[PDB]
RNA sequence: GUGCAGAUCUUGGUGGUAGUAGCAAAUAUUCAAACGAGAACUUUGAAGGCCGAAGUGGAGAAGGGUUCCAUGUGAACAGCA
RNA sequence: UCCGUAGCGGUCCUGACGUGCGAAUCGGUCGUCCGACCUGGGUAUAGGGGCGAAAGACUAAUCGAACCAUCUAGUAGCUGG
């Protein structure tokens, strides 16, 4: 599959792809702007962080409305939210992601996300019911995920 | 209602026959179109006239 | 020392205080379940029946004021958890609270 | 696991309500497999289904009044 | 039937708003267990409640047409699951 | 005939709502409630016509002349390209 980036040595580097994803499209690529430089145990660590709220995902693109907590100053910034949904699903793809690491043989202990994505997928179509005989869309915005490792002692 | 006519009891006969699902094995045919069934008739949102 | 029961009070009219009238049932299961986490370090703790009957005995709206709970930290069973332990909360009946200290019973 | 049916079954067949049907929960997967009104008359005859009685509604205190 | 920037142009697609407005009419849920990969919402039991015989009960007419019943699934729908 | 329930209706708050539960609803307060009462089904009256205890009201969310198709690509000294 055509990746986004190419790895800058694809013997020691492993790839991992989800598509269709029913998440929200701005709280995945938030929390995968937070995932992006971390090593892959203290992204783990971060991720169940974050669905059991001990660290937060800082909004940082879109924030519109977003409240404060006091978990997001450690980033450097002062909106933050803990996005459940969206740390699960690209906790379950880091997992893929470590399977396809223990295939190819790399180590396990030394893998870095190196390369992370999110693009909007097709979106999907329901419908609400509006005042004055009106009828509004009620439209999904699922997501595609695009990551991959390195090994980077 | 429950008290039906011969005529309004077969016509509801035969769109009952007339809504079930495509069979598995017409979309290996070798001159083929039809993905599904877009004919197909719900209860509670096509009210089939009457 | 790790699987130990003793018995305490607990006073729900101060646990309770400012909830309103159809939450304060539930809010004195949570303070209960709070409280026993707080006192045996095991996120897992199970609530008697007999317990949650002694609770909504008068209703919703009227918790009893006191109450007296037997905690009873136990080893966990089958289907080996990332909590190791557990705690069951245990109803204890008496007639009055008075000159009722924490009470370390033993097996 | 799923005992609408049982409960459904059991009231039809003592003729009262769901209210009244007490199914065991202890011997859930023993009546989880009834399915039919003649098994399930054998395990009210057994005991794993009983019909609960009628809440009290007393008269004595406008007997009383 | 030959060149578009406009015609509250036509059709189709996509943005900011915006992860915002909102998911607030009719008193209310709680504990334990089971099935399961997964349980605030399924099932069972124990409670606490409501409808309170002009009922949130039991049956019909009109209308609907398989929605009835059993089993399986959890892709899409059932505005959380 | 009076108070008043079910039913029928809709005064006031010019309350709620007003991208609503709703293209007319909801709450309290109200009018009437044995008669010019309320209501189902059947049937009759059709558009310059019906029907009206009469408001130009109603006649399928359409009424000081309904709706559908055609004449019709009606005409415009006027507006926009
Ligand atoms: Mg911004
Ligand atoms: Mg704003
Ligand atoms: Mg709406
Ligand atoms: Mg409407
Ligand atoms: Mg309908
Ligand atoms: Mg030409
Ligand atoms: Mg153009
Ligand atoms: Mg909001
Ligand atoms: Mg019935
Ligand atoms: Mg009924
Ligand atoms: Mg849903
Ligand atoms: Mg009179
Ligand atoms: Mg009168
Ligand atoms: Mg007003
Ligand atoms: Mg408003
Ligand atoms: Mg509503
Ligand atoms: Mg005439
Ligand atoms: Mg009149
Ligand atoms: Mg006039
Ligand atoms: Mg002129």
């Amino acid at each position: 599959v055509r990746y986004s980036l190419d790895p800058e040595n694809p013997t020691k580097s492993c790839k991992s792809r989800g598509s269709n994803l029913r998440v929200h499209f701005k709280n995945t690529r938030e929390t995968a702007q937070a995932i992006k430089g971390m090593h892959i145990r203290k992204a783990t660590k971060y991720l169940k962080d974050v669905t059991l709220k001990k660290q937060c995902v800082p909004f940082r693109r879109y924030n519109g409305g977003v409240g404060r907590c006091a978990q997001a100053k450690q980033w450097g910034w002062t909106q933050g939210r803990w996005p459940k949904k969206s740390a699960e699903f690209l906790l379950h793809m880091l997992k893929n992601a470590e399977s396809n690491a223990e295939l190819k043989g790399l180590d396990v202990d030394s893998l870095v996300i190196e390369h992370i994505q999110v693009n909007k997928a097709p979106k999907m179509r329901r419908r609400t019911y509006r005042a004055h005989g009106r009828i509004n869309p009620y439209m999904s915005s699922p997501c595609h995920i695009e990551m991959i490792l390195t090994e980077k002692e | 209602s429950s008290h039906k006519t011969f005529r309004i009891k077969r016509f509801l006969a035969k769109k009952q026959k007339q809504n079930r699902p495509i069979p598995q094995w017409i979309w290996m045919k070798t001159g083929n179109k039809i993905r599904y069934n877009s004919k197909r008739r719900h209860w509670r949102r096509t009210k089939l006239g009457l | 020392n790790e699987v130990v029961t003793r018995e305490y009070t607990i006073n729900i009219h101060k646990r309770i205080h400012g909830v309103g009238f159809k939450k304060r049932a539930p809010r004195a299961l949570k303070e209960i379940r709070k409280f026993a986490m707080k006192e045996m370090g095991t996120p897992d703790v199970r609530i008697d029946t007999r317990l949650n009957k002694a609770v909504w005995a008068k209703g919703i709206r009227n918790v009893p004021y006191r109450i007296r709970v037997r905690l009873s930290r136990k080893r966990n069973e089958d289907e080996d958890s990332p909590n190791k332990l557990y705690t069951l909360v245990t109803y204890v009946p008496v007639t009055t609270f008075k000159n009722l200290q924490t009470v370390n019973v033993d097996e | 696991s799923m005992l609408r049916l049982q409960k459904r079954l059991a009231s039809s067949v003592l003729r009262c309500g769901k209210k009244k049907v007490w199914l065991d929960p202890n011997e859930t997967n023993e009546i989880a497999n009834a399915n039919s009104r003649q098994q399930i008359r054998k395990l009210i005859k057994d005991g794993l289904i009983i019909r609960k009685p009628v809440t009290v509604h007393s008269r004595a205190r406008c007997r009383k009044n």
